DNA sequence: ATGTGGTCCCCACT
DNA sequence: TAGTGGGGACCACA
């Protein structure tokens, strides 16, 4: 709700939630903020995991993973709505 | 070097690791925090299992 | 002995 | 030249 930063990179307010800026220069990339507080963008999925979620990619089309875990949230919505 | 597995897919050998979109990301972790699970694997985990009508169809 | 989760740099591209 | 996706490496651990 309130705060420039956590304390720690600018916070910039975006449609759904808050990103973080890069602190630095070496590395660019933005963060998100979230329940837990700052988090990476990027996630290791198990192997078991892995395996299925490229399954429903490759079968989508997608080129790009994220958009494969957009629509995994989409057809989600469902059981999201009830916690 | 490096010793995390790859997996076997449909175009090949692929790293385990995904980079999500901020808008998507700030939607998963949502989704994984109101589930109360630390690992971000788990969660997809879940959305694989919810999804399945719609994968089934593909 | 060979993996793990999570992240730090970095490269090419925009 | 500011933020991107995704490769390779590393820390700490088992």
């Amino acid at each position: 709700l309130k705060g420039y930063s956590v304390g720690g990179g600018e916070i910039v307010e975006v449609q759904g939630g808050h990103i973080i800026r890069a602190t630095g220069r070496k590395d660019r990339h933005s963060k998100v903020f979230t329940s837990k507080g700052p988090r990476d963008r990027r996630v290791r999925l198990s192997a078991h995991t892995a395996i299925q979620f490229y399954d429903v990619q490759d079968r989508l089309g997608y080129d790009r993973p994220s958009k494969a875990v957009d629509w995994l949230i989409k057809k989600a919505k469902t059981a999201i709505d009830k916690l | 070097k490096d010793r995390h597995s790859k997996v076997f897919t449909s175009k090949g050998p692929r790293d385990r690791r995904v980079r999500l979109s901020a808008h998507t990301a700030i939607q998963f972790y949502d989704v994984q925090d109101r589930l109360g699970y630390d690992r971000p694997s788990k969660a997809v985990d879940w959305l694989i299992k919810k999804a399945k009508t719609a994968i089934d169809k593909l």
